[PDB]
């Protein structure tokens, strides 16, 4: 059987809409103190260790 | 040596015409072995138009396709494409092992279900975003394959990495930098458990900060996915003028704020929200804009409602079908009916005159004790009108996603709100008011004002500005309480890998009879470092001569909608 990759960070990497049971997201409360889509410094340093 | 006489033997489940289609191959071109592998199956990615993937993403896992050269004539070389397809597969029982209740609630594979590639790779990403586990090895692994009786079973096998959770992010906005730290630990119960998330997080610009402690239960009851979420948070915002991008120090408000609020899914496209909020604007020498009592404090009690539709494409960055819809309603209690305090006369009242021979009324020169003169100390009335915050907010969002030739799409954006008073003797309130033009940057900013993007054109430069002239407040932005924006984009991408996704776009816009804006961008989204787009945007009308703005360029990091 052709079997998934061994490596699955593409797979979470790659992003999708919300369906059917997933958590429903607020959008009449105030800021929850994120920059969504925004730049992840503790993605970037583990990125630079994986590269070390 | 050239092709000839793609043949497709032994298929069922698809007729010879759909499968030719997608092979892609005419009789005469030349021979390209690597690209017949290619188009047969691109072992590459996972998500190729391939025709691997093309029997294995309904079910039929045992399908299998090769290639056998038959005849070699000509220096023209013919093929019998053969496929062997075998039973559907069906999960039969999924387990999963190496971490219980929280990771099965979040699996797409569940038994009885056809099989899908698709499923398991969302389960695979769905289970990476819950973060307990390491992102590199979540391994679906199949057990009891039986091609006999058509089953199939799966093992997820995953590493645990710990529940907490360090974030360090960044954006810019308004012409300003913005970064947030966040310690967060991902696991509660009421300790190790259930998947309630509670995070302490700070967000800066250069004109705020704010402090937030935040818990967040993703699956309210254990059955269906309510979110319950509550926020405590105080903010520390300085007078901003976004146009010249100076700060003053000595004009600053600190908002202490409670809220609860909760997101249900209802059609099923469409999702509730509710949200009951408290926040206490304690003021400090804020005489800018509409506002006169600036050593006083306000108070505001609001519940928020949202109905919102959402069926967009697959990927959130580049949607290729579908629409989006929002209506939100924001109301707080109508105190002016039940309070029996005359708002049209109360600068008509002894207790609200200018005072100080000692106590005396003054106009400054001495008017005597003549209770009707003096002038109406401003601050005082205003403090009395707007001790506890009386508006009702609307707001409506529609955005419309279409492809039209190609690869191209295009997107089709209008929204409307509106902010009133119940009693108009009270007057709108000088917060949660809309400021229009710019980079465009979200709520951040929890005093409710919504910066809205208009490119082309300075961070808030079209929003209203006091016109008194001898008001001796001339220049200063006092907000909109209505406005409209209708935009127009065309979008064409040159990466859709998971890596990177980068477009580039047109846009016209109309913000307000309005102002119209055109203008061309670029944008680039990778996971590490997030959204940038560049946008260049010429604006044809003017912020006393009648000529247009002209050109003006923004940078912008982070979904600054």
């Amino acid at each position: 059987v052709k079997s998934l990759d061994s490596n699955t960070q593409k797979y979470v990497d790659m992003q999708f809409e919300d369906d059917r049971q997933s958590t429903a997201k607020n959008t009449v409360m105030y800021s929850d103190q994120t920059i969504k889509y925004g730049t992840d410094f503790v993605r970037i340093f583990k990125d630079v260790k994986k590269l070390l | 040596y050239y092709f000839g006489n793609i043949k497709f033997l032994g298929n069922t489940v698809y007729s010879d015409q759909q499968l030719n289609r997608y092979l892609g191959i005419k009789k005469g071109e030349t021979y390209n072995g690597v690209l017949l592998e290619k188009r047969i199956a691109d072992n590459t990615k996972p998500d190729g138009e391939d025709i691997t993937n093309l029997y294995q993403n309904n079910g039929y896992l045992f399908s299998k396709i090769n290639a056998v050269e038959v005849k070699t004539v000509n220096d023209t070389i013919d093929f019998e494409i053969r496929i062997t397809e075998g039973p559907i597969a069906y999960f039969n029982k999924i387990y999963v092992t190496g971490n219980d209740h929280v990771i099965y609630r979040e699996l797409r594979t569940k038994p009885g279900n056809k099989y899908s590639k698709e499923e398991l790779v969302r389960t695979i990403r769905e289970i990476g975003q819950l973060g307990f586990f390491d992102p590199e090895s979540i391994k679906p692994e199949f057990r009891n394959v039986d091609p006999a009786a058509g089953t199939v079973d799966i093992e997820y096998q995953l590493v645990e990495k710990g529940s907490s959770q360090v974030e360090l992010q960044g954006g810019y906005g308004g012409g300003g930098f913005i970064g947030t730290l966040g310690l967060s630990f991902n696991n509660f119960s009421a300790p190790m458990g259930d998947g309630q998330k509670v995070a302490l997080r700070l967000q800066g610009s250069t004109y705020f900060q704010t402090y937030s402690l935040s818990f967040s239960e993703p699956w309210f009851g254990g059955k269906k996915p309510v979110q319950f979420s509550s926020s405590i948070s105080y903010s520390k915002q300085f007078n901003y003028n976004y146009s010249s991008r100076d700060v003053n120090r000595n004009q600053s408000f600190n908002i202490f704020t409670v809220q609860v609020g909760l997101a249900k899914r209802l059609d099923d496209y469409f999702v509730l929200s509710q949200s009951v909020s408290y926040q206490h604007y304690d003021l400090n020498n804020y005489y800018t804009g509409l506002f006169t009592f600036g050593n006083g404090a306000s108070r505001n009690l609001a519940y928020t409602i949202g109905l919102s539709r959402s069926n967009k494409g697959v990927n959130p960055i580049f949607p290729t079908y579908g629409s989006e819809f929002s209506i939100s309603a924001k109301v707080t209690p109508p105190y002016s009916l039940f309070n029996n305090i005359n708002y049209g006369d109360l600068q008509n009242q002894k207790e609200y005159k200018t005072q100080y021979n000692p106590g005396d009324y003054t106009k400054t020169v001495s008017v005597g004790s003549d209770y009707k003169s003096a002038d109406t100390d401003v601050g005082k009335v205003d403090q009395k009108k707007y001790n506890w915050l009386e508006y009702y907010k609307v707001k409506f969002k529609a955005d419309w996603y279409t492809k039209i030739y190609g690869k191209l799409v295009l997107r089709t954006l209008t929204e409307f709100g509106f902010l009133g008073a119940y009693d108009q003797s009270r007057g709108v309130v000088p917060f949660e008011r809309f400021y229009l033009g710019g980079d465009g940057m979200a709520n951040y900013s929890m005093d409710g004002r919504e910066t809205i993007q208009l490119r082309g054109y300075p961070n808030n430069s079209l929003t209203p500005i006091i016109e008194d002239r001898n008001s001796s407040r001339y220049g200063q932005q006092i907000g909109a309480t209505i406005y409209n924006k209708f935009s127009m984009e065309l979008r064409y991408p040159i990466t859709l890998k998971s890596s990177a996704s980068i477009y580039a776009l047109t846009f016209l816009e109309a913000g307000s009879d309005l102002n119209r804006s055109a203008g061309a961008g670029l944008r680039v989204f990778m996971p590490a470092f997030g959204l940038l787009g560049i946008d260049f945007g010429y604006g044809f009308d003017a912020l006393t001569t009648n000529k247009a703005n002209g050109w003006e360029t923004h940078f912008i990091i982070g979904q600054q909608f």
